[PDB]
């Protein structure tokens, strides 16, 4: 109980930057975000 | 002097000409009478215009 309650309580980035740059389209932190969220999912 | 070659260009030519147009007319005749995926919807959401070369490498991107 006692370690159970202690347990309860960037590369990415730049390869699809440089994605959405070959193709000159508007990135916003929040959809590289996501979209690294995406791939970890 | 060969005036059997010269007709035979003619005939491959103008046909050609005239049947490369009818080739645009039904494709679009054909085309219209037919007409009646996660990285898709998260560009949507941004109403990003996507082309379909952006999401392919995106998608080998995740796989790789």
């Amino acid at each position: 109980k006692r370690l159970l309650e202690k347990l309860n309580t960037a590369p990415q980035n730049l390869e699809v930057e440089n994605i959405l740059k070959r193709y000159h389209i508007n990135y916003t932190q929040a959809l590289i975000d996501e979209l690294v969220d995406w791939k970890t999912g | 002097t060969r005036e059997e070659e010269w007709l035979d260009k003619r005939t491959k030519s103008q046909e050609k000409v005239y049947f490369d147009q009818e080739d645009r007319k039904a494709m679009k005749r054909l085309l219209e009478k037919l007409n009646t995926l996660e990285v898709e919807n998260i560009l949507k959401r941004y109403h990003i215009n996507y082309t379909q070369a952006l999401i392919d490498e995106l998608v080998d991107w995740k796989t790789g």
